[PDB]
Formats: C-alpha cells, structure tokens, sequence
RNA sequence: GCGACCCCAGGUCAGGCGGGACUACCCGCUGAGUUUAAGCAUAUCAAUAAGCGGAGGAAAAGAAACUUACAAGGAUUCCCCUAGUAACGGCGAGCGAACCGGGAACAGCCCAGCCUUAGAAUCGGGCGGCUCCGCCGUUCGAAUUGUAGUCUGGAGAAGCGUCCUCAGCGGCGGACCGGGCCCAAGUCCCCUGGAAGGGGGCGCCAGAGAGGGUGAGAGCCCCGUUGUGCCCGGACCCUGUCG
RNA sequence: ACGGGCGAGAGACCGAUAGCGAACAAGUACCGCGAGGGAAAGAUGAAAAGGACUUUGAAAAGAGAGUCAAAGAGUGCUUGA
RNA sequence: GGUAGUAGCAAAUAUUCAAAUGAGAACUUUGAAGGCCGAAGAGGGGAAAGGUUCCAUGUGAACGGCACUUGCACAUGGGUUAGUCGAUCCUAAGGGUCGGGGGAACCCCGACAGAUAGCGCGUUUCGCGCGUACUCCGAAAGGGAAUCGGGUUAAAAUUCCU
RNA sequence: AAACGACUCUCGGCAACGGAUAUCUCGGCUCUCGCAUCGAUGAAGAACGUAGCGAAAUGCGAUACUUGGUGUGAAUUGCAGA
C-alpha cells in the first residue's frame, strides 16, 4: 500500500470466481417473459391483462406514508361495506386480503369507492349462455366486450 | 435471408450434413435438370438421377458426350454413363465418374412412382 | 422361391414349424459345404437361409404373442412380459382419477364459486 | 500355467483371435484411413496383465 | 377340553412396495488445512474443498405465533436498491445481513379435537357384470383403542328470515405441438483455362442475394433459402358455437 | 437455478506444439500390484487415370517408357524455412 | 550437430575337415574329428508365472546389439480327447454372515442379547420320536473312491487304439 | 618453389535432412434457447459371441453389422455371389 488513497476493502478473499452471475441471458429472459404474458392474455381472454383489481394503500414508515401504492387485496371490512361477498370477489377479478386491518375511515372509504367503481365498470358473462342470473350482464353489454391491455384503474 | 429458426446458416453444419447424408437423402441431393423438351412437356425443372435414365453431359471434357446411366455411385457422389470411359496404363477400360448436376436428362425411365413424382412436381408449378 | 412374410402369416403353426425345420437343415448343409470348400454360389445362400429362419421365427413369435394378448384381454393380473413397459416412474404414478380426487369442501367451492368469465369495458 | 480357469482361458482365446493383421480388402474401401492393426500384441513385448 | 381376545412365530401362501445408476442445478449431514493477518494461537481461508446420504424437471420455501411504530403494510420465491450500511472483529487483518421503496410472478387451501347413535352413513380384497385411469351388485375383511360427514379462528355451531346461487352429455371448429408433399430465374455468345464456377457481351428471378455442393470468386447447374397451398398424427387440457 | 441428459441456434473465439487430453479404431496404444497415470497421430489428384511394357539386378530397386494441366503431385503423396 | 566411425564387442576352456543347399555360408543341415556340462548337470519333469511361445510349410521389410539360406521374428494352416490324473468333497490358521448390539451414514463387532437348520420310523401324507442358532468361503504340497501294461502323432495321452 | 592436391573455414548453384511457414477443416471452446424420459417389467457398467470374406471402431444377441411394421422408391459396393 502506498500514497494517499482510500483504504481498500474489497471482499474478494473467497472462491468468488465460482459465484459470478453474468447477465448474457437478459434479452432472452425479456423475450420469455413477454411470451408468457402473451400466452396468459390469450388464455384469460377477455379478462383484463393487468390482472385482478388491487386496493389503494399507504406506504410504510415515515419515509413513505405520504405515498399511495397498490396493496395485496381488499380487506374483509371493505368487501362487506361494498356489498361484495368475500367468496365471490376472487372469481370476478377482485383480490381479497383477509389479513389487512382497517384503522382509519379514509382508507376504508377510498377502497369502498374503488370497489364501487369496479362494479360499475364490470361486465359478467353468464355461466350458461341461455341462462341469465342475478349478477350477469345484458346481451347488449356482453356483445361490446373487449380485453383491456393496460391498467384500467391507475393508482 | 433465412428466417426459419430450425435451419442453420453455419458452414460447418451444412458441410457436415451434406457429407454425412444417408442414401435416401443423397438420392435427392444427386438431382439433375431436365432437357428443354422434357421440361416443356412435363413442366418440371429437375429430377433425381436414376439408373436407366438417358443423360447428356454438359460440362467438362465430355461436354458433348451422351448415353445411358449405368451406375449411381451414391457413396462417391457420381454416376456412370454407357460409353464415357478411359484407358488405364494397363489398357483396360474404366468408367469416369460424372456429377449429376453437370449433366442433362434427355429421357427418363418411367414407372408408376416416377409418373407420380412428375405429376406432384408439375402440380405445384401449376 | 423367396420367402414372403405376408404368405407366412397365412400359414398354421405346424406348417411354420415344418418350414423352420427344413430351413435349419438347409442351413446345416450350407455350413457343411462352407467347411468343405464350397463354391461361392452356395456360400451366398447362407445369408438368405438365415434371413428366412429369422422371418419364420418372428412370424411364429408374433402369432403366439397376439394369441396370448387376446386370451388375457379384459382380465386383470396379466403376465409381467405382457404388461405395458413405459418407465418405472410412469408405472408408479397415481391414476388420473386418483390425481383428480379432492375433499367435499373443495368440490363445493368449485361448484359454487368457479372463476367467472368477465370483461372490463362498461 | 497348465492349470487355468475357464474364464481366463476364454479371455486368452479372445486375445489370440484379436491378434491378427487387418484384411487386405479393408485398405481398398472408399475413404479408408486404416493402415494396419494398431493393437497387435506380442507375448514377449507387452504382457496381458491378467 | 372348548371358546373369545392379546402379543408373537412359520409360510416358494394371494397381490403389491424398496435397494442401484447419473451430476450442471436442488435438499440434509459431516467437515479441514494451504492461505491472510508481513510472525502466531482467537479470527481469516469457510458455515468452503474433501467425505456420507436424498429428489425433480426444477428442487427448496410458502399462506405470519410476520414487517413495523407509519396516514401503517400483508403467503413464498427472485431481481434492483437498501449497502460495503446497522452490526460483528487480538474493534487488527477483515467480515457483514434485514425492513421500507421499485419491479418479475401471483393462489390459495386440507386436517386433530364437543357435536350420526333412529344402527360405519367409511374403506380394502375376491367373484360377476358395465358406456372400464372408473361405476354397479354380492360376499369376506378393516374399523368403535373411530372410517365417513361438519369445523380450522379469515371463522364456525344452533335458531329465525331473504327467496340470491349451485346439477351433464355429444358433435363441429379455434388455440398448442410434432411431421409429410409440390412450387423463381441462363447453365445463352466470345476468350483464357485440365475443368468456368474467371474476364467480356447479352438476358432473367427475387416476400428466395442465409448456407452448402459441383473440376477456380456460382442469385438463375443441384440441394436449399422466401412465401403460399394441400395432407397426416398427438395432446382431451383451454376456448367459440351448436343438439 | 441449471459446465449432467435429449434436441436446436449462434460467435469480433482456436485453427493441428492452437482449440477439450482426444479433428484420426482417444480415455485409445502404453505404464503401474493397486488407487491411478495417459500420449503421438489431419492435407495425392478433378478424376486412380495409383505408373502397362523393355532392360540390369538374388532382391529392394535403377535406367527407359507410360498417366495427368502438373509426378517440379507417385499412397506418411498441397507447399516445403 | 561436434564428440565419432570414437568408447567399446574380452566371464561361463574350442574349435577343425569334407560334402549338400543357396545369388550370397566362420554362423544352416549331414558325416568325421577334437573338447566341455560330469547325476546337489549345461540331463530328464513338475509348482507358480507367461499364453500359443507348441508342430508343419513358406518368407519381401523390420528384429534376433556381426551375419544368416536362419528363427522363441514374420505369414498361412494344425494341435490340448479322462468314471480311474487334478479341481470338484473335508476341514486348518482365518474369511464372510443371520439375529442382536453400535452407527448421521458409507459401515463396525461377529452365533456374543435368538421360536436353528432340520433328522429318523410308520403312513388315511398325516402321525410319532429326536432336535446346544451358520448344512456358507478357505489347501492343483494337509485329509481323500477307483487303471494297468503294450502300441500310436509333425505336434496329445495313466485322456487316443488294443 | 609453398605450386598442384588433401584438411579446415568461407561464399554460390544443385541435391539431402527436417517439418517451420501459408492456405484449409465432418473437431474444439464460448453464449443462448426448447424438453423432462434410467432401474427387480432387472438400469448404468462389465464379459463373451455375431458378417461369404473383420482385427479395431460402429451395430447387434444364437431371429446376433440384423427380424417385423410403416415411409421413400432402384440400389449396396473394396471383392465375389444372390
Ligand atoms: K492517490
Ligand atoms: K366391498
Ligand atoms: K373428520
Ligand atoms: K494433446
Ligand atoms: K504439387
Ligand atoms: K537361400
Ligand atoms: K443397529
Ligand atoms: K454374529
Ligand atoms: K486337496
Ligand atoms: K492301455
Ligand atoms: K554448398
Ligand atoms: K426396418
Ligand atoms: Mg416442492
Ligand atoms: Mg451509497
Ligand atoms: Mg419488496
Ligand atoms: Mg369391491
Ligand atoms: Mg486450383
Ligand atoms: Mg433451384
Ligand atoms: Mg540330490
Ligand atoms: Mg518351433
Ligand atoms: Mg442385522
Ligand atoms: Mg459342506
Ligand atoms: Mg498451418
């Protein structure tokens, strides 16, 4: 060691050359993920490609509590307030999270309004074509049904 | 430009495939063009060379020679013609190998399979 | 004079056995000729006779196996040599029905709340 | 030795059969690269090590 | 002496299961020293090499006895960042995570226990049938020292209302995959050459000028290449429609 | 995740002392009691047309002659420091 | 490459004469002579070890440290015959094991923690009586059922023939 | 009389020795992608055999360089025969 330099602390004393991960497959990984997404979209047609609806939640800790992001799933309290049975929500594209507690009225009300908007914007095909049930949509609505590619409810 | 992902442009792979081709593939690889009259009549461009086919050489020292094919030596990638031969130092006569791509077929030996192949080739050209 | 497989299939077991015996005797005679400086014409027949013997044996074996398979059809506990080979792991696998088995509550869940067909437009 | 096992004798028989020159017609084959029997053995040069 | 049960013994009894092989990844165990510290013992090398086992196409993990202290997130896994940071360390040499935040992907569930007692409603074997990966009938056996069913904390049981939801089959297609067949254009004139595939002239094809072969740098000699058309077979899964 | 298995596509990589040890009957020949160790070795010509025949020699071969565009390409055969 | 056609070819008493073959003979074969091994051999057989080296015919090159017509080299063929000779059977020092006891496991101890194998009599194949936990490996010199002459091949014989 | 010759050395042509150089390549190395399929129904490995003419490699199992089905459609080939 010589001269005025920062004290070196390179962590290269083990057999590090046997644990090097290169990224020569990055374009291949991107292509494979795009192919998987396209196959999934074809499979779930006409359901939206963005996936199931997610709640609006706050960021954790003082650094991000001013931020709003997407949570795992809607709380049981939110589903009850919105009138959506918890056993039915997953089947109609609504994620359910039985763990999330509701501590404030603002978040619960925001998620209830979000669920109401989703219900207003939702079209449900009947289980059997010739049979129409309570939750099914009219033929006019069903005819003009298409798959949505991007995020239908940006947060 | 090649676009099929299951075909290779590698020189090494193409050479290996050609030089390790089995007899059935070698037969197709050993194709020759048909004459102008035969091409007009059958609406076909080229055919695999057969034993009893009539052939006219169009390249090399035997550019004018013609005759009947007498052997298709697939292992050697050459055919043998009736009178296209040469004399050794001994004085005996040996046939000279000619590559099928360098000859022209003037008369085909026709059978059921040959006619079927000719019809199949003509159908695509329409 | 050549042996045709499709003609062998139309013969009975006794005739096939007699032909096999004749072919074996001819092969033995050809071997004797080979060991006694036989001519190339006789030597070339060894391959033909061996091929004929193999063809006759194959036809006999296939007929016997077909008969055994027919006899054991619609029956459980077949002979091991007549059972499907596949692979060991495949043979050990659970059947499709066993794979699809589930509890009553799971059946009720799939009957009551299956994944619905829906779109998001209006 | 005079006393030998059956298996050793059979192995020795195979070794004797393998100790011969190549057929002459092998050299005339199209695209032939074999010049001689590279695995020839002499009882005094290399021992079988059985 | 007979009978019931219990534990155990012998069966080439009827029908099944297991051992072993491979190494790139994966799971469990065991486990150094060379080396660095300018010596060396803690440390480092390394929770590594060697050694002993166990799987698959991935494995492992996985549905909070979690993260945090926020206006709160919400199974597991992986990537970026956190971060060479908090911490650890003859506080020397060195070592060194996690949460938040942004992304890839997303999926949730099954049991034990109180709750049939108007009868084990459960399951295995043999035998006989059937539209045979299973269903039905009959007969033996397992099981009450508990097989089915309900329940799993997100709940749930019971009671009362609401009248909201729930029951298959078969045909023809689409989607996916694996194959088969045909299909463009010069080998025209002159020269050098053993051989034009070289030079010069005149033409042509091109959604085909990727590549290879043939007697020397070949788009048009041959196989192919590009783009259509037709044909065959799997996967019984997804999807549209029809009776 | 994936230096094994089966099957594919590529490369500003190596070009026979290089590149895997191995472009070849290479994990072969060979060595070691054994555990193990482990090579060397690619190029005629377009086509064998692979040199008939004469002569000298015991023979290997030499001198002529012949094939080929070429033997100033004659089977350990492109070139040959 | 120089060294260099140099260092070396020297232990085991020794060769000689005539003829035959051959292109070629100090080195092959025949005969004669002169010597050696001298029965605890330079003779005649086996065990281990080797594996065709055994026998016949032929021979370009290489090899046989000079040479070769030659041969334990090369090439093509041939050759090893058992009721009696051996293995095979028995057990020795010991080895390998069940069960049991240890062990993460590869594995360790080894009849020591245990319902042994089975063996005899008569039979409607069932009954009766005995039954101390290995009926396994381990000797071509230990133990041990049985062959002798005579003859025979290029090469086998107590094996082939009588 | 140090001339001709021999020797040594040196320079050039030619001929030897050796296999460098150049031009090649059915091989190697590296990256990426697809799939998931060994075994008591006896695997991997190991041995012995098998062709008219083979020792090795490759293949195969006394049906032994292959039997049978199907596809393709006139060869295999070093020689001989069918
Ligand atoms: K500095
Ligand atoms: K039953
Ligand atoms: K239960
Ligand atoms: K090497
Ligand atoms: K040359
Ligand atoms: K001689
Ligand atoms: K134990
Ligand atoms: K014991
Ligand atoms: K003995
Ligand atoms: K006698
Ligand atoms: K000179
Ligand atoms: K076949
Ligand atoms: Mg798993
Ligand atoms: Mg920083
Ligand atoms: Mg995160
Ligand atoms: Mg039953
Ligand atoms: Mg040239
Ligand atoms: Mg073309
Ligand atoms: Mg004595
Ligand atoms: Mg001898
Ligand atoms: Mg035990
Ligand atoms: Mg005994
Ligand atoms: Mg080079």
């Amino acid at each position: 060691m010589k001269h005025n330099n920062v004290i070196p602390n390179g962590h290269f004393k083990k057999h590090w050359q046997n644990y090097v991960r290169t990224w020569f497959n990055q374009p291949a990984r991107k292509t494979r993920r795009r192919a998987a997404r396209q196959q999934k979209a074809v499979k779930i047609f006409p359901r939206p490609t963005a996936g199931s609806l997610r709640p609006i939640v706050h960021g954790q800790t003082l650094k991000y509590n001013m931020k709003v992001r997407a949570g795992r799933g809607f709380s049981l309290e939110e589903l009850k307030a919105a009138g959506i049975p918890k056993k039915l929500a997953p089947t109609i594209g609504i994620a359910v999270d039985h763990r999330r507690r509701n501590r404030s009225l603002e978040g619960l009300q925001t998620n209830v309004q979000r669920l109401k908007t989703y219900k207003a914007k939702l079209v449900i095909f009947p289980r059997r074509a010739k049979k129409v049930k309570a939750g099914d949509s009219s033929a006019e609505e069903l005819a003009t049904a298409t798959q949505v590619q991007g995020s239908y409810m940006p947060i | 430009m090649k676009y099929n992902p299951r075909v290779s442009s590698s020189r090494r792979k193409s050479r290996k495939a050609h030089f390790t081709a089995p007899s059935s593939v070698r037969r197709v690889l050993m194709s020759a063009p048909l004459s102008s009259d035969l091409r007009t009549k059958y609406n076909v461009r080229s055919m695999p060379v057969r034993k009893d086919d009539e052939v006219q050489v169009v390249r090399g020292t035997y550019k004018g020679r013609e005759g009947k094919v007498v052997q298709v030596y697939r292992k050697k990638w050459v055919i043998h013609i009736e009178r296209i031969t040469r004399e050794k130092v001994n004085g005996s006569t040996v046939n000279v190998g000619i590559h099928p791509s360098k000859v022209v077929v003037t008369k085909l030996r026709l059978d059921k399979d040959r006619k079927s192949l000719l019809d199949r080739k003509a159908k695509g050209r329409a | 004079a050549r042996i045709k497989v499709h003609e062998l299939r139309n013969k009975t077991k006794t005739e096939l056995l007699a032909q096999l015996k004749d072919l074996k005797a001819e092969l033995a005679l050809l071997r004797v000729a080979k060991v006694t400086g036989g001519a190339p014409n006789k030597l070339s027949k060894i391959k033909v006779v061996r091929l004929s013997i193999a063809q006759v044996l194959t036809v006999i074996s296939q007929k016997q196996k077909t008969a055994l398979r027919e006899a054991y059809k619609n029956k459980k506990y077949l002979p091991l040599d007549l059972r499907p080979k596949k692979t060991r792991a495949i043979r050990k696998r659970l059947t499709k029905h066993q794979v699809s088995l589930k509890t009553e509550r799971e059946k009720k869940k799939e009957m009551y709340f299956p994944i619905r067909k829906y779109a998001i437009k209006v | 030795p005079s006393h030998k096992t059956f298996m050793i004798k059979k192995k020795l028989a195979k070794k004797q059969r393998q100790n011969r020159p190549i057929p002459y017609w092998i050299r005339m084959r199209t695209d032939n690269t074999i010049r001689y029997n590279a695995k020839r053995r002499h009882w005094r040069r290399t021992k079988l090590g059985f």
